[PDB]
């Protein structure tokens, strides 16, 4: 129910309205990422 | 019914008694029955 369709199934209209919802979400959702950190050694670590 | 070799028993305009009769048997009135299967190809509305 954003796009009426003459069928009782899982037709394309599902994919379409799914697009619509996530699109209007990403229109909104202004977020800023902030975070703290640990501090570890670097000589006692295998990967560089 | 024709005669023995005469023309026809409906031309002489003279009645006869002993001509020949068809007969059927017990059950010659079996009503008949047919049946059909229907399935349609293209609906009226359609297409996701």
């Amino acid at each position: 129910n954003i796009i009426n369709t003459i069928t009782d199934g899982i037709t394309y209209a599902n994919r379409t309205e799914f697009f619509i919802r996530v699109m209007v979400l990403m229109m909104m959702d202004r977020k800023i990422l902030t975070m703290e950190f640990y501090d570890v050694d670097t000589s006692a670590i295998s990967n560089t | 019914p024709i005669y023995t070799s005469g023309l026809q028993k409906m031309q002489s305009s003279k009645v006869s008694m002993a001509n020949v009769v068809l007969s059927a048997g017990s059950d010659v009135i079996r009503q008949a029955a047919i049946k059909y299967n229907v399935v349609r190809t293209q609906e009226i509305i359609l297409f996701e």
